[PDB]
């Protein structure tokens, strides 16, 4: 997993959480395209981001993505219960294959 | 989309299978299809990136002259929404390849996402 992420990651319902996606010089996010996806393990992923901020068709305008030239970025607001899934980052160039990360448990503390 | 994959297989170690998906509904042709592979244990891993519309492959450089892809033409059930097929050829399965098998359909036609997978099936457990 050349693109690393945190690993840990928690949020509060109604506040809002961050998380971070990180890598090598070879293997980074200023020279290269940033997308997220939304992954459950054992359930189809789904589409949040794909250029480095460009918000999927049917996504809530809730979230959002940044990108440095060091790591890339998603903050997500209004943290329903169902956000406890997991995120795997994904860095793509145009003329070449995605490489896909590391993955990133996120969980909803405070939930009833 | 609606992509439907073959299904489950149970397999001998040291060989080979292909597995196939069908896609409905969107024209075959225009976007690629994206062949993946979610190791449990490795977490995910890819594996292809077939144009169906030309003979354009891209491989991922730890499976080279180990897997094969190939795609069907599409059959007009009208126009702008027809129905084609793809399917992987994969040589020498062992043990660290024991997961869930998804294909996926393209974001856009042009621009500097395309190659991005956006549907995705409900995929086939490969356990060896
Ligand atoms: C009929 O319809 C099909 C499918 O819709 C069209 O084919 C698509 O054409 C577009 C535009 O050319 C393709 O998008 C481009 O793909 C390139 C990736 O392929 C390159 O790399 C592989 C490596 O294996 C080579 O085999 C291949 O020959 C190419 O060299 C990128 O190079 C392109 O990026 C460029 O343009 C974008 C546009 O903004 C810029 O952002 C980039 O910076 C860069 O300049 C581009 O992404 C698309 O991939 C094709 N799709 C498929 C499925 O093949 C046909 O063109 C169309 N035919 C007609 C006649 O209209």
């Amino acid at each position: 997993s050349v693109l690393t992420q945190s690993a840990s990651v928690s949020g509060s319902l109604g506040q809002s959480v961050t998380i971070s996606c990180t890598g090598p010089n070879s293997v980074c996010c200023s020279h290269k395209s940033i997308s997220w996806y939304q992954w459950p393990p054992g359930r189809a992923p789904t589409l949040i981001i794909y250029e480095d901020n460009e918000r999927a068709p049917g996504i809530s305008p809730r979230f959002s993505g940044y990108k440095s030239y060091w790591s890339a970025y998603l903050t997500i607001s209004d943290l329903r219960p169902e956000d406890e899934t997991t995120y795997y980052c994904c860095s793509y160039t145009h003329n070449s294959g995605c490489v896909f990360g590391t993955g990133t448990k996120v969980s909803v503390l405070g939930q009833s | 989309g609606q992509l439907v994959q073959s299904g489950a297989e149970l397999k001998k170690p040291g060989a080979s299978v292909k597995i196939s998906c069908k896609t409905s509904g969107y024209r075959f042709n225009f976007y690629h299809i994206n062949w993946i592979r979610q190791t449990a244990g490795r977490g995910p891993e890819w594996m292809g990136w077939i144009s169906p519309y030309s003979g354009d492959k891209n491989l991922a450089p730890a499976f080279q002259d180990r897997v094969i892809m190939t795609t069907d033409t599409e059959v007009p059930v009208t126009s702008f929404t027809s129905t084609g097929a793809a399917y992987m050829e994969i040589r020498n399965l062992k043990f660290d390849d024991t997961g869930t098998y998804f294909c996926a359909k393209g974001l856009l036609r042009d621009g500097s996402s395309t190659w991005l997978p956006y549907l995705w099936g409900q995929g086939t457990l490969l356990t060896v």
